[PDB]
């Protein structure tokens, strides 16, 4: 029950990280896509 | 530069608007 | 406890869950972002 | 077509490997 809820915490704290980290590498991603939709765009025209 | 050439260009920009879309509310509901 | 246990379960499966659309959604910009680079250098050619 | 178009398309498709290579990593050590 201590270690369960310890345990628990752990793993909460662990999806947490990853979740920020997945969340940052999106907005990088969001921020290339339209770099390079504007670029094709530009190519194109 | 062909038909197919603006065709292909589209569709890729078509493309990723609607991920961009998809994006922008996955980020506003996973905050 | 019981309570408890049962609130960092539901926690847990949340995070898991985000998790989850964030790292597909994440699969998809990176096969959209290889077909940007691969048209950009297609129009630059 | 300029000494300056082409410089930026290199700047941003090198950007995208970047970007590309980070994300495999990111989705590797996620799973």
């Amino acid at each position: 029950s201590a270690r369960d809820i310890h345990q628990l915490e752990a793993r909460i704290d662990s999806l947490a990280a990853r979740n920020s980290k997945l969340m940052e590498t999106l907005k990088e991603a969001r921020q290339q896509l339209l770099a390079l939709r504007e670029e094709v765009d530009r190519l194109g025209q | 530069s062909t038909a197919a050439g603006q065709e292909r260009r589209e569709k890729l920009t078509e493309e990723t608007d609607d991920l961009l879309d998809e994006i922008d509310d996955v980020l506003e509901e996973n905050a």
